[PDB]
DNA sequence: GTACCTACGGC
DNA sequence: AGCCGTAG
DNA sequence: GTACCTACGGCT
DNA sequence: AGCCGTAG
């Protein structure tokens, strides 16, 4: 499923995680082959706040990542070992591509969480127009999200472990109450 | 630039989970509908799918819904409106299919290439002056096309057909009720605000499964009406009877709703093979078109069948719980209802729209009227408009003549350069006269409707009393005491 | 009805299939060059008003329309005949235009129907151009609640443009795509020349021309193609050997034979490598971006002599291919294996009808025009004896026969008259009419010309083709080397 | 992805091989489920007179019909182990079920023939033309092609097997010009 | 969101 | 512990 | 085309 | 070989 990039100096070489393979032609088209990567996932991944460890590994979109970023996971993940300084998040421009966003970021805090501190994770920002990027032509998605001199991304930062640790578990969680509780506080109709 | 980690994870997360509550997996307590289902309906009022006409192919229904309202995966389109076209699931069809549609035995119907489908008449109640400024339409995902935010709903579909919707920090379970028990509880309502409950239950005796079964006991109906939750104890319609030589069998014929029949079948079938329960000798599904659900469980000569038939109620879905959590959008947010509320909202709705339909009908007959007037002018100095049309070199000069000469509108003036000269027989003339007494009378009765908001509810109330009588039906699920 | 003898049922069964799969499945006719599927889609699109100057539309909704209207089959069949119509490295001149991922030459397919959106390209105004002016056979749909065209006006010859392949019972086809400009001029030649020779044609026709360009060895196999309908065409990508520093050279391979999928065709030589193979090759890349076009890099091993190493790469990998030319066409409803000079007469003769028609269809339409305009001219000229006979009348049947009879008109005159707005009684509409009552005779007078001489209904023909020629024609892409 | 019957006697048992799932479970809605039992295939099976003895062996749509069939094939065929006395053959009445029918034809001739010397394959008549089988409700699959009282099925006969042996290879074959020959030969172009 | 069979002819 | 039904 | 993987909550 | 492209 990945479509490596030529280069194998990974301090030039960017992964794009996009949602499907709608998208995943139109990322192979429009990408510089020799910087940049494209890892089609499988739509909605794997909640890794509420499965247990066994069913991680054994998750093949879970496992297709680890392989990718060449780095391991856990007290075994190893930064130097990290086949790309760019892992970007690229999912569809509508609330389900947020989700798979929020499920993307969980696995990496929760995982590779010294990826997110190095400054390794992105978020790609695609025109708001189409919903999915497979509505997109290759030139446009080039373009405006993927190339280095127009495209506009977002570094993921981490400013509080302890108030991440918090807000993973209790948006990803298995207790509904904390959530429902989140969503009738913040919610704006 | 830069983003924090914890922003990014409550603003993503409470954009999706607000999307689900809100646009996708609860029900509007006006109409009973998600946006798929009302994406559908509407739709097939827009393609003029209405009962009268053929049956047009699923795959052409469900690409325009896709492609002008719902933008999602057509499997969710098509899913959701074959689930309105069985008559298992929905206590009142919505949708009329035509080919493989399914089976209580979870197979899937036919590819959507090879099935048709079409409104039901009771879906014209649904959509039943949507084009009469009732209800409130907005625009699409991508600005261009329009969609009604709620459908007119001139019955109670929410209560009537049920929900069951799984969101996120929130799910909702409402189960079907009977139509004619429904309107005769909002009939009540309209004439006490301060019914109770208990009152209100004298006309709803509980909920009415498509699939008809037991409920045991009113405590579970009582408690899901009074609060919105309560659980409710749903049985499979069984007896007892002999085989022949001294042998007896259990005959099952009503199984409880969303039960999976092949389903419950494997488990009694694991359950004896397991040598869980004592007394079977043969299980069959003898259940045909011809002959209705018909599962038969074989009977070991002088083991106790009843005995058995109690095992099987505790160890297999023959006996199945409806948690009850009236969850539904109430002026867009979701909330936990109970029975009155359910009914207050739809009365309000019903209310609105009677009146709205009423104020527009008012303006086009008053609109009809004025042009009218302007052809009756015409046709009284026919000789006068011909000689004024004749001597205008254009038509903004007979216009602005037109309007001088016989004080009259543009819209009058604009009408009369339109009219034909087959409008200038002796039918035709009559014909432009007869509507205009006709609407003057119409104008009337509308203004009387909107002068007496005591009118206006007695049509509220006969208007219901009609869709009561015409497609109201008996009590299917018995409550045993 | 019984029993059924095996024999029978085999031989019955089998040959309702053949027939179904070569007449109205895999075969193209020879006037429109189309298959029934695409035909469909084309019509589909004109049907719904899917004009070059609208908008886009999403093809789940397109696909559905000419699945329920025309083809009763899988939307898979219908969208990727779509998608492959949109194809610049398929289609030689392309008739969808879409938007969206509408796929690859690695082979990757199009993104779903739901997510991509199309129309008609300029071009394919110019195959449904005049299929209103009654210029083609329209026929019942499969359930018969539809009319469907047998065939397209097709107002450019586009069975040798885009060209065809196609697998059918007992037979297939494989017809090469052509230069526009080329066929034109052919076809140009031939209308000056009913005994124009095959090698007379290839002044105009110098052979096929794939939208992937790329190279042609030698004329043999495109004559031999040409003069029987059946050739063997040697296809080579455009490489070139250059230095890359330190005394090393690559091969650079910027275009690749027609209907090659370039990640197969290099997977094939790094399995030549891998398998040891070939000897020379230290690297292997794909360099081919939106900026650069086709880039295929093969690293050649210091002091190794690349030539040797590409013209290996040519015998052993799909760099070269061959483009085995079976030139079958449906040809009055049946199959037919034709050469270059039958395929350009079938499709001048469809011209010839198509024009002819559409001369004969706007000279009924005028002739019924001025028709009207005669009862009209009568109803201004007596407006007031018209309106009285109307007023005194009861019913429209009686207004009808008193205004037939009082001034001499026909149904359809009276009917006009009864039909007319009080807004066409102004002042200047008796002017109006008599100019364009005068126009119309003229009008007729030119189509009558037309009609009466085949020469000048034949020169018509010439002129449009021209008009489509210097509007559509583009230069010639594949390259024809002397062997 | 069989859906037997009940009863386990083949002399009164039925097996229907339906062209799709889609009209696979419209006709198990339908059905007299005591004795007619169903059996989807998915689409074009494989044609058995162009392919190879492992190929044929290794085929899912192959393996799952001589399952249901229990007889056993070629030299191995037992008759008497038929769990079926009618195999009815059930596709669309257009140009790709009549397909459908050749290649499964092919099949039980080439290795089930005493199958068809015994009279029990037969060919269902549903309503002919328009769309498929899963465009039909389970009423009327049943009325028109499934319910014996109404039902008109047409039992295969084998004649001349010297005849059925040349036709077999001449149309489903690798020989291309002899099924070309046969095509130029037979064809009405109206 | 995904994976995978079959007919058919020619080279 | 796996099912209900809209979603990727 | 179909039965699969995944989120999601609340019943069992 | 296995691929081309309309079909189940
Ligand atoms: C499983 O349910 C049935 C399947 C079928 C076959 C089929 C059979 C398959 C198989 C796949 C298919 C599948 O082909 C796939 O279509 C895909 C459609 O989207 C595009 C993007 O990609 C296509 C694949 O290239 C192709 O492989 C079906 C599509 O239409 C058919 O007729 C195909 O993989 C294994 O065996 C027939 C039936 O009854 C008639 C069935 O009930
Ligand atoms: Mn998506
Ligand atoms: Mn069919
Ligand atoms: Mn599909
Ligand atoms: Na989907
Ligand atoms: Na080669």
């Amino acid at each position: 499923k990945l479509a490596d990039c030529s280069s194998k100096s990974p301090e030039e070489c960017e992964i794009f995680l996009v949602e499907g393979d709608s998208a995943g032609g139109s990322t192979k088209s429009g990408r510089d082959s020799r910087t940049q990567a494209i890892l089609p996932l499988r739509g909605k991944i794997l909640n890794v706040e509420k499965a247990r460890l066994d069913r991680i590994l054994n998750n093949n979109e879970i496992r297709q990542m680890i392989t990718a970023f060449g780095t391991g996971i856990g007290g075994d993940f190893d930064l130097a070992k990290a086949r790309y300084h760019k892992i970007v998040i690229m999912t569809d421009a509508d609330v389900d591509g947020a989700h798979i966003r929020t499920l993307l970021l969980t696995f990496f805090y929760r995982f590779m969480r010294p990826l997110i501190e190095a400054g390794y994770v992105y978020i790609a920002q695609p025109p708001t127009g189409y919903k999915g990027l497979g509505e997109m032509n290759a030139d446009q998605l080039w373009e405006t999200t993927m190339n280095p001199e127009h495209r506009a991304l977002l570094q993921v930062k981490l400013e509080d472990a302890i108030e991440a640790d918090q807000t993973f578990e209790m948006l990803m969680g298995d207790v509904v109450e904390n959530r429902r509780q989140f969503i009738e506080d913040n919610a704006v109709y | 630039n830069e983003r924090n980690i914890t922003s990014e994870m409550r603003e993503s997360f409470l954009d999706y989970a607000m999307s689900v509550i809100v646009a996708r997996a609860l029900p509007d307590v006006r109409d009973g509908l998600k946006p798929v289902h009302r994406r559908i309906l509407y739709g097939l009022n827009e393609q003029g799918m209405t009962p009268d006409k053929s049956y047009k192919k699923s795959a052409r229904i469900v690409g325009d819904v896709m492609g002008k309202y719902h933008p999602h995966g057509d499997s969710s389109i098509y899913e959701a409106m074959v689930r309105m076209a069985q008559d298992f699931s929905y206590r009142y069809p919505l949708v009329d299919g035509q080919g493989n549609f399914g089976s209580m035995d979870g197979d899937g119907a036919a590819a959507m290439r090879f099935t048709e489908a079409r409104m039901t008449k009771i879906t014209l109640e649904l959509l039943r002056d949507i084009n009469k400024d009732t209800i409130d339409f907005i625009d699409n995902y991508d600005g261009n096309e329009r969609e009604p935010s709620v459908l007119p709903a001139r019955f109670p579909n929410l209560l009537a057909n049920g929900a069951s919707g799984i969101a996120v920090g929130m799910a909702t379970n409402i189960p079907p009720h009977n139509l004619t028990e429904l309107i005769n509880g909002v009939l009540s309502l309209s004439k006490n605000p301060d019914i109770s409950i208990a009152e209100l239950m004298e006309d709803i005796e509980g909920p009415d499964f498509p699939t008809a079964g037991l409920i045991l006991g009113k405590s579970g109906i009582r408690r899901a009406y009074e609060t919105g939750r309560g659980s409710i104890q749903m049985r499979s319609r069984a007896v007892i009877e002999e085989r022949g030589g001294g042998r007896q069998r259990i005959v099952v014929t009503e199984i409880p709703f969303q039960v999976n029949k092949a389903r419950m079948i494997e488990k009694i079938a694991e359950l004896v093979r397991d040598k869980k329960i004592d007394g079977i000798t043969d299980l069959r599904d003898e259940t045909s078109l011809r002959t209705g659900v018909r599962v038969v469980i074989d009977v070991r000569k002088d083991a106790n069948a009843s005995v058995i038939l109690n095992n099987l109620y505790k160890q297999t879905p023959l006996q199945t719980s409806f948690g009850v959590n009236m969850i539904a959008l109430v002026n867009g947010r979701p909330k936990l209802i109970n029975l009155k509320e359910a009914l207050v909202h739809y009365l309000e709705h019903q209310k609105t729209v009677v009146r709205r339909r009423t104020q527009y009908n008012l303006r086009k007959a008053k609109d009809r009227a004025h042009i009218l007037e302007g052809l009756r002018i015409a046709l009284d100095h026919i000789d006068e408009i011909i000689s004024t049309i004749r001597e205008s070199d254009t038509d903004k000069v007979a216009m602005e003549s037109l309007q001088q000469r016989f004080k009259l509108s543009e819209k009058q003036a604009q009408a009369i350069l339109d009219m034909r000269l087959r409008r200038l027989t002796g039918l035709e003339r009559d014909k432009i006269e007869a509507e205009y007494n006709e609407l003057l009378n119409y104008i009337s009765e509308l203004e009387t409707i909107l002068a007496d908001e005591e009118v206006l509810l007695q049509l509220v109330r006969d208007e219901l009393t009609e869709i009561r009588d015409r497609f109201g039906d008996d009590r299917r699920t018995e409550i045993q005491l």
